């Protein structure tokens, strides 16, 4: 979505 | 007849548009989830997750929503909370954009910023801390695991696609973040409408955890720039059983594809829309998929 | 059945949503034109003005659009030009936002910036200069006077309102920029559907040229911040004969109303949406309008 | 729209 993790 | 009680009920009924400069002989068609309250597909799960919590008694008059989200889900929950009169707190890394902050604050969100360096772990940790402090007061809706997520896609997104294609859809291509979209759509078309389509999940080549998992190789998440997909784990709201194919796309291809959607199709979609189209275009140019109607979810708009 | 040949045909079918914190007993209902390609009502006239120019032979394969617009019309024309494969030049004061510039450039527009100090006069002057240089090559679509403008509102916007209210609409409140919206809607409901509703035009108190004109007083335009309305003249696409009432709204009220739409209704609308709602709310709280269904155009979204 | 005039 935004940072479930990382991104 | 057609006056919504509030903005939450205005969700969906998004258009299908055929692409001219992708696919082959017009076999690639896109569903524009940017044409929604709050400008993305998350409006659907923001709505349904609230509705379901109300029906099952977990959300009542008075109680307050708390959620860790650095993305469209936050905007979606905020708009629904505003429309239906709920207090809402959203936790998120302090590194969030001023744009996004201002928009959330404007929607009336209690924004709780966490340590940037700690990323989403930070935000989730704080969200849980807040809830611990008064569990009878705060409710966490949990987009990654809440069945209301794929449920709305089964009842709305999937049926809209069946409907607008006159049951002629053969392939659905969707990026996976929570997995709600592909799961819901797939169950609707395969199980409710009885059609054995090809469901294609899309994820970053930089964080290809679904491909690794299904191949039995070491799962190695990584950073990428395709906002909305590549959680770096398999979410509970991705039903692996309904996934026929997994396609990987790189950040740069995803970006360039979105720019091409804008300049060549006049379609204002996000980077994850780029990722989904690139994947679909690749399938569309394989002889196997030449007579197939491929439907691609574009999850959000570009401002 | 429902797959658009290109993004231009996806226009309209925008939702009606009842307001909770405006009007009286739910008598104020809004039509969200933000839920459109390119995020505003101008998508409709961008589409139709191109379609009409194609039908009447004034726009052909090869020829290029040229237009002076510092607003939603530019974005609308750009998206349609992109979708249908036209070159397009847009002239505008150099003082335009980087956001807007980047978006237009991204849509593939040839952006021609004019002297900021000279404002729109500057931009229109340059547009005419460009056309003079090769009239067989360039076409100016002319939003303020082109009948295709109110024509799309007569065929789509007005009928959508008739349809979704089950013919129960009693008042239409719309801000006037080109006047296309109120004119088109009004002709549809009054002349095509035969209902004697109240058509209410909305303009800035700071530039109340329609009110001055109809009162026979000196017309004195002025600056204001309600983007999309208050052209400072009467446009040819405003049919004064179909206007029953003219309401004036101030920039600050318009702004605060938009912020209230966001925080209290969860509806993401522009400042001109604020102006339209403030005007409608005022009518809605007069005993005369208590049993009346008032429909308010919200022309655009807020990002 | 943007600046028919002024704004």
């Amino acid at each position: 979505i935004g940072d479930g993790y990382e991104f | 007849m057609a006056i919504y009680a509030d903005n939450s009920y205005s969700i969906g009924n998004t258009p299908l548009v055929r692409l001219k400069h992708f696919g082959h002989n017009g076999n690639v068609v896109v569903k524009i989830e940017g044409r929604n309250p709050s400008y993305s597909v998350k409006c659907r799960i923001g709505a349904n997750m609230v509705w379901q919590a109300e029906k099952d008694g977990t959300l009542t008059k008075g109680k307050e929503i708390v959620d860790p989200t650095s993305g469209n889900t936050g905007i979606a929950l905020a708009y629904v909370a505003a429309a239906r009169g709920y207090k809402i707190t959203l936790t998120m890394p302090e590194t969030m954009s001023l744009e996004r902050k201002r928009l959330l604050c404007g929607l009336g969100v209690n924004l709780v910023l966490t340590e940037g360096a700690k990323g989403m772990k930070g935000a989730i940790a704080k969200a849980e801390e807040i809830v611990a402090s008064d569990p009878s007061r705060y409710v966490m809706l949990k987009q990654f695991e809440n069945p209301a997520n794929p449920q709305i896609h089964r009842e709305t997104t999937g049926p809209e696609i069946w409907k607008d294609t006159d049951g002629k859809v053969d392939v659905v291509v969707a990026g996976v973040g929570t997995g709600g979209s592909i799961t819901g759509i797939s169950r609707a078309i395969k199980l409710d409408f009885g059609k054995q389509i090809t469901s294609v999940a899309v994820e970053p080549v930089e964080s290809p955890v679904i491909s690794q998992t299904l191949a039995g190789e070491e799962v190695k998440p990584g950073p990428h720039k395709i906002q909305g997909i590549g959680a770096g784990f398999i979410p509970k709201n991705l039903d692996l059983s309904i996934i026929d194919r997994v396609e990987t796309v790189d950040s740069d291809t995803a970006l360039a594809t979105a720019r091409r959607l804008m300049a060549e199709e006049g379609i204002l979609a996000g980077i994850s829309s780029g990722a989904a189209v690139a994947a679909a275009d690749r399938l569309a140019k394989l002889p196997e998929f030449a007579d197939k109607l491929i439907v691609v979810i574009l999850p959000s708009a570009s401002e």
